């Protein structure tokens, strides 16, 4: 979804695949809805 | 068959352009091609019909060429014309009906109905006028095989199917969980439900999934995705899966949270849309994998609290729905629509004469059964009859 | 009016084909047609309007012919052609509006709007270009005695009506039985209901029937039939038939078993389908007869048993429904559609200038009351204004 | 862009009309146009792509003119036609994709895609063939304004927005009164609810009003208005306005009385209807004001009296709703529909190649956000890409 | 494809007839054919492969003619002819290999392998030499649509199936009755077994019936029918139907008495044989009924009396059986055999290069799954690949 809609560069895409905190925090700083939604989904999954 | 379409097109253009008072410059080329049609169809006798109740009828062609000296059409010209065009249209209509009714299992694309087999001969190649209609040009591409495409408004790709699955069940049917769906025409209405409101589910989240397998992959489709499926949002009683007893359930509709829609092409995740309602689009897809969740509401007004108890009774049953309308699509194979009158024409021509059931098509051309099993021979015959119905509908509306 | 369609055709073709850089061979015949139109229309005083708020307009033509000595069109040519074409397009717009805003009880197919009478004159027959569009095709085919046909996507054949018939009632309204229905647009939605859940019915099977009587026949209609009519599947407080009190309705939705749908023409069973939901076909039908059965479930979970008692109270009312949508049909008489935009066009042209309510059409051109009684004169006038609206829409939007 | 459309039209007409056995009189003009196209494109070099994954390609044209010394076309002619036309079609497809994938916040009408920019020179005006399609015709008219309009079937003019307002409320949400609505695509469904059934309203009548502000004016619209908003006629639990808690909702559907619908343009009422259902029209409207009322029924059967008490509890909540479908309309600017696949093609072309989000359009061509914020720059870019997709669809499907 | 077979035929004839010392009288027409072939094939460039691991190969033909002056062939002629012939044989081998690895869901009988598609053009039609082999003959007939026939020795019409039905069952499986069968290749081995040896049966005769449905109708088939099915005439331990437990089968082989075989075409009697073993003929048939009887012996020596008691245990288990071989047959559609090697060739060619599992065929081209579902599309593709493999076998083994 993210690559198809928000066109990403090779470097950012590769680092997201590698789960690089640098690019993950960069994307959250950009505040894009796909990443925001997924992170909120994980935090919700932490409900216990 | 391209010859048959050319005959239909030139007869239509004769009916339209050859009118009283028109300039001859407007119809010079048309009259020349009409004369080619007349002269190349002279002498060739044709036979049509002899299946079902469709009557055997014999056609013979001996007509005079339309005049060309006239610089402005008048009553005499047009009435002699219409005398010719009436007979020609009758011939074309009977040929189209006949080719619709007949069927074949091997070599379905090729013509049946010896009238059309003879028309496919090389003598009748000089009638080819132009192949501009969407159906005839897709047919030409298939013959010249390349990437064909039909634009369908609201295709009835989904077989009719109303059903459910229970992932938790017991003979009392007092505490259930599962999914329940209708696929009909261009609509998927899928509702997951749980009586306990995800009480003992992990994180108070009950996952639901639904996989709908199309038979042909739709290209560049626009899809309206909404929440809260309607048909599964009112209290109803449903026969058990075995069919012995019946179980009642009383929906309370809930927000479907973190809903996801995946569009797949042979297990190939081609599109994914997460928590995005409204209109969406799929590039190319053969399966639709919907997923959603029933989240127990963490905070509750006393009304909803009494509505959802922690005890056993569960007098109201939580549900979450989704509704998926394929508003438009592009499909390689031929399909019926809400905007086209090809399936209706073929079925009417079959029924009006009571054709015996074919070796290929289902009895009565019931679309649900025709599309549930849509093997390539069936597809080929369907394309043939649909294209013949386009050719006929050009003249006999 | 064939002359009017000819003028609109050639003017749209002139606004299209005559552009910068086109070869002259692309537009030779069209230029000849345009020159013939100019020569015929020169020195002719036309008048338009004079009704309601349409202002009187006078039209005079002294225009030069379009030249030919060139070998590829350039800017200046299209400038002069544009100067002529805009004026002609305005003239056609005003003539079409004037003809749409008029009616006639006697001879409704003949032309009103004296400009169109003058166009119908013998001199202007020289302009008749061709008759290609579906509406002018049908106009010619019905001006002669032939069979016409208009293809419609979701035709609003049905006049809007929501109502109910109670086959059993009493003042407390605590034990009712009957049917409710909504006919609207191309939707039928009929829901039979029984408060006793066929407890006392013979063999515990209550038979509901609903007969819908189209105002005009339809041909080769694709029909989406589904069970469980949605809009009568939820609680309501319905006024009584006479309007004295209001009675409560509280559905629990069963399944309509052995549904049967008979499509009848002139009172003979043209088609019949039993327990076959999904897409179906009606080749010819002036009425639709739906007949479904609310069967009390023989076996029953304790929950459904609690819902349905043997005693009087009946706090939940058992219902079974059917939805029936005419997706696409064919009719010999003009109708409004979801696709076409002619009813809106004519109504807008009338009420923009506030034309007085005439004799034949209802006040405000409301389709419900136009089709509730659809006499031959009203049909003729509707066809005339619709075809003229198509003529207008060829140019003006 | 007119040149690009002319390329596509001549290639489509070449692929269709140039078929075996067709008379040269049928295709003389088309052959002349094709030869002009060949001579103009000959001895040139174009480059296409270089954004996202759409890869760079280079096009070079050295093709011979089609023959002209033949009275009746044969097979060996159509093979040369193939070898030319297939290459030309591929070139046009890639030009259209390249033009679609680009953007510009400023002067978006002028072509991006240096290939198309080169095509917009002076050497290529000689290819201009004829601009017949709706999109190209409106392109010409808009680029030199005459009044224009695209006719749309069920246009998704609203953005997906489902929400609710409470005119009366409590923290425990026992006694509410307000409205809920869902605007999606061409559907407005609005239901006003009162938990006390207007017990303490003035004259036992509660007034509900809903305003819908179209982002762009619609003209000659056809609107199907019916009562009983479907989506808000079953029980639900809804997250609160703040989101802290959830409140129960349990409709009992009363009818909406003295419903008024006002279609306004620029603040003044253009059309108004009262208690009119079924199909209606809207001449030229920018906003819709749906006013309706919840009247407590004066006479009440024992069941409804039990439903509606005078004390606070209110186990059942009265509601009255409306549904409104814009079946078709005419818009000066462009919108997506349910009949046209232009938006789907644009989005698919961008998605397959993963174009970086540009200055103007939203991410992934999200139509909801795009119609929510529809500034003129965005409108111009949308019109450009839509007309380019219209050109592309004439050849590639 | 006819041209491909002609290529193979002329190469085989060249390699068998252009040998040292042979007169020109014996090879004159062959030299003429080969020279026509050379003149046609000169100056062309074919590409073969690119699917799976079959390597790409480019073939270019520039070969001089063969001499037509020598009275009696000598050495040098043979080496020139051979250096041409090896290249041509390699070309045809690779064309056939690449053709056998490509399927087509639509239009199976048409060629694939762009090299072969090029060969199917108008240029290469002068290579048509001779169409003599059975497979090319039937290919020509089908393209010339009419009756076709392939004669087979041991045709494997029967998909592999080993299975049993029990008409009397207990959880202990102590007293069973029913039938078992192995259909495999061209063998039907059926065995009807009763544990009670027909104690309570009507007249001490137990009736057994077994119906076998060929997926394609066979014709003029010699069938050898013997009693005493071998594979079900010794101790065995068979798992229950669901697989839960296992039961014991301890045969004693009574005679099969008043047996009766019915060969049926489309549900009517075509042949019947009663108590007739050895060699029989099925004229034309699509299904087989094997109906026989386990008749208790009325007279028994004490050994047999001890074998079959009236009591509970039933140690030894009476049974009868039939064996039915289809020694040869004729089928209208192509099938695998034990004489031909075409299935082996195609499967080997796919396995050698590891072609990905294609649209139509099952994985590994296993004949049991291929024939259990033998759809018309599969039949088209199977005929194509079998014909190509038969063409290849003319040169390569």
């Amino acid at each position: 979804n993210l690559n198809d809609n928000y066109g990403i560069t090779r470097t950012e895409a590769l680092n997201l695949i590698k789960s690089n905190p640098n690019m993950l925090r960069n994307f959250i700083n950009q505040n894009n809805p796909i990443i925001r939604n997924r992170i909120e989904q994980l935090i919700l999954q932490c409900k216990l | 068959m391209e010859v048959l379409y050319s005959l239909s097109k030139t007869l239509k253009d004769a009916r339209d352009k050859i009118v009283e008072g028109t300039l001859y410059s407007n119809v010079s080329d048309l009259i020349q091609q009409f004369n080619q049609m007349i002269v190349t169809m002279n002498g060739n006798d044709f036979q049509t019909g002899g299946i079902g109740n469709l009557p055997i009828r014999n056609w013979t062609f001996d007509f005079g060429l339309l005049g060309t000296t006239l610089l402005n059409l008048d009553a005499n010209y047009v009435e002699t014309a219409r005398t010719t065009i009436e007979y020609f249209i009758d011939f074309i209509d009977n040929v189209c009906m006949d080719e619709m009714v007949r069927e074949s299992q091997r070599n379905g694309v090729a013509p049946q109905s010896e009238a059309l087999r003879k028309l496919a001969g090389i003598k009748f190649k000089r009638i080819n006028f132009n192949n501009s209609s969407e159906y005839i040009e897709n047919w030409n591409l298939q013959n010249r095989r390349q990437r064909t495409g039909f634009v369908f408004h609201k295709p009835n790709i989904f077989p009719y199917s109303a059903s459910f699955t229970l992932n938790r069940s017991q003979p009392m049917h007092d505490n259930l969980m599962g999914t329940m769906w209708l696929n009909a025409g261009s609509e998927i209405q899928v509702a997951g439900f749980d009586y306990s409101c995800a009480l003992n589910a992990p994180a108070n989240i009950q996952q639901f999934e639904h996989i709908v397998q199309l038979r042909r992959a739709l290209t560049t489709a626009t899809i309206t995705l909404l929440p809260d499926a309607e048909r599964f949002s009112f209290p109803r009683v449903i026969n058990s899966a075995d069919g012995a007893t019946t179980w009642f359930f009383n929906p309370i509709i809930l927000r479907p949270n973190n809903v996801e829609v995946e569009f797949l092409l042979n297990g190939q995740i081609i599109n994914t849309y997460q928590a995005r309602f409204g209109t969406i689009v799929a590039r190319n897809f053969d399966t639709i994998r919907l997923s959603f969740q029933l989240m127990r509401p963490p905070n509750m007004t006393p009304a909803v609290n009494a509505l959802f108890p922690q005890a056993q009774p569960f007098q109201h049953h939580a549900t979450v729905g989704l509704t998926l309308r394929i508003e438009s699509a592009v499909c390689e194979s031929v399909l019926a629509d809400a905007n086209e009158t090809l399936l209706a024409n073929v079925t009417a021509v079959r029924q009006e004469y009571a054709i015996p059931v074919g070796p290929v098509f289902p009895p009565g051309m019931n679309w649900t059964e025709l599309i549930t099993n849509y093997s390539p021979s069936r597809e080929d015959n369907l394309q043939r009859v649909f294209t013949v119905a386009s050719i006929r509908s050009m003249l006999i509306k």
